[PDB]
């Protein structure tokens, strides 16, 4: 073959904190199809919302907008259970087919984005250029959201297991945690991960106790 | 619209 | 600068599943210095062993060892609680210091590896061909290693819930359930990623009562 | 040795 | 767009000495046209075979075939002063037109490509990787067929200077030219460079009467 | 080795026409020693200029000057007879020797560069993103640039000729050419390729007697 | 088929 | 100073 049909720049979805997550890798040879599976960031969220990106830049904010569309009926759950699957399809046409599926009720919606969508040769250009210009500020943002995150997974896996203890965990204990709950969900509201970093070291270092009770536990 | 997935 | 000082391979160590995780990019400018905060893969887990790679392969084992020590003293506590800080130091020297500090106990151990040490230069021009060459076996390594640590989280924390469910939990959802957890056990031992994919599925399909419970706990 | 870290 | 049509890898011809001249780089997005013009390397050459190539490697030998086909009825000149266009037009189909044009005469032929022709996606990535595994003994080789071609050049630009001289080129000068240029001739025939460089540095050692009466003549 | 010296950017000199070829190509590790024989524009040019480079454009002057220094004392020749040897060696402390040897006097001339001259970090990183948007422009510049020095070439070629041609071509094919030469030493003066490929096409046309005379000649 | 064309 | 060099 004398030419080979591939995607200019990467696609992918917005996932939590606002970070582009990618299905099909920049320069991959279509048609192929690509699936990942995701979940709930809250207890009992009812439906999520499929932001479809195209770039190579980690900030969602930063990408080309392809569309987006919500999946919702998704059943009363703790966040992090529910499985939905998101595919993205290019065909041999070059249209891109995106759909999420919760495979608990087995519902599904996709979008359909043709082939002409998203960025012109121009602003491809300058994505390649750009991604590259900031590899550095990326990679800061990418370790922010995933330090948040983990602040906010700490925080809600926490308040789960102090509800769980009870009794069990002393007044002292549950003071010093519950302080360091309040310090954390405040710090995970800014964009400085040194201080999520330092509420979530203080949140270690008071909770040793509840840790031991919530091990025990099961 | 609504919260996005998160990456398990 | 006619020269620049750069990192001619990827620098991380290996996580759960034998991926390697990086922690310095491949071309970084030295000195550098990156962290990462991990956590353990089982409750009660005492200790992690930090094995450090070099490379650009996904898979940890077709990555060059550049050495391994074990952090342990890690308190009582659930899965993914404990946060452990990985730190990569290149210095001036081109020195590598690797530490990991457990944020609870403030315990912290170090492998310092000689600028010397990893892969020569014909081994690291092959290593970048090969990672070229298999991009698409990595690939699907890593979306294997992905499904099967999401399989685990839902094997280990649906336990759990059906643990704290007890009574809540009509006897017909606990069978369907504990088949299920079984059967995906099973199937995290294997390599095909549908299987898993297909038993996490039944699961999601039996659990929709204890996910209620679940949410309604809390 | 032991287990390896996971990602969070 | 989400998709754009680009070349999977470098079209060209051979050139003098077997090396691949590219027309149109990689990663070009069609449709695209590009042109060069190109000479005979002998006096009163009546013919040239326009072999297009498909590759990264710099030996012609080392890339892929894509056809070849002969221009003649080029009219009687010296070496380097026919003017034989050739050009790259491929079209929004993927179908690549090589034409070669005597500007002189305005004799063209073409060879048509279609669009299916040339390497398969497996050979094209095991290409990529060769021209990387590689980069050095096709850069010692490009350096040499230019060593090979400056030698080629002063081989036959001194005969025909030495022709012109006549007698006012001295006696010993020019029984120490001809000798240089027999050992020159015969060094031409390798593929050691410092040799070549070694039999051209002995004519420019010998040649320095010769040098002058030749720009004092014009 | 866990660090490999590079040279970040190319390094190279400028040649006739204002472009800058490249002795050193980026990415090479060190130390290194890379040479290339060269020539004269003019019939007896008696210095060149040597002008080092640092960069990834094809234009001159958009790259980064590292100093410039003249070789002189070349002997009486025509255009393209004299070997001047340039050679780039970075050694061990990443210091840049440049020196230009001709091989018909063996006199030469050097310029050292230290090892923190040259671009800092963000011009080079400016820098490899400069050259990879105007990579076209600078395509286009190339070509130009090959096209004059092709037009050059065959306006000295035929003015040569025609002296040795005498009384041996035609009026009618003495007064075609030479205003035909005279058209073409001022398209040498633009920038615009068709209008220097143009003259260059009416010189060819006009030119068979004169190139059956010159290869008879010879 | 003959000699290929030599880049001026 | 002077030409710059031409590639033969």
């Amino acid at each position: 073959v004398l030419l080979l049909d591939v995607t200019p720049l990467s696609l992918g979805i917005e996932t939590m904190g606002g970070v582009m997550t990618t299905l099909i890798a920049k320069n991959t040879t279509i048609p192929t199809k690509h699936s990942q599976v995701f979940s709930t960031a809250e207890d009992n969220q009812s439906a999520v919302t499929i932001h479809v990106l195209q770039g190579e830049r980690k900030r969602a904010a930063d990408n080309k907008s392809l569309g987006q569309f919500n999946l919702d009926g998704i059943n009363p759950a703790p966040r992090g259970m529910p499985q939905i699957e998101v595919t993205f399809d290019i065909d041999a046409d070059g249209i891109l087919h995106v759909s999420a599926k919760d495979k608990n009720s087995g519902k599904e919606q996709k979008i359909t984005i043709k082939a002409s969508s998203g960025l012109n040769e121009d602003e491809i250009q300058k994505m390649v250029r750009d991604a590259e210009a900031n590899a550095e500020a990326d990679r800061k943002f990418e370790e922010l959201v995933q330090t948040r995150n983990q602040g906010d997974h700490l925080l809600h896996s926490t308040r789960k297991q102090v509800e769980e203890a009870g009794d069990k965990l002393p007044a002292d204990d549950k003071t010093a945690i519950e302080s360091a709950l309040t310090a954390l969900e405040t710090a995970l509201k800014g964009e400085d991960k040194a201080a999520i970093e330092a509420k979530m070291q203080e949140l270690a270092q008071v909770s040793q106790k509840l840790m031991e009770i919530a091990q025990q536990q099961h | 619209s609504h919260p996005r997935p998160i990456r398990v």
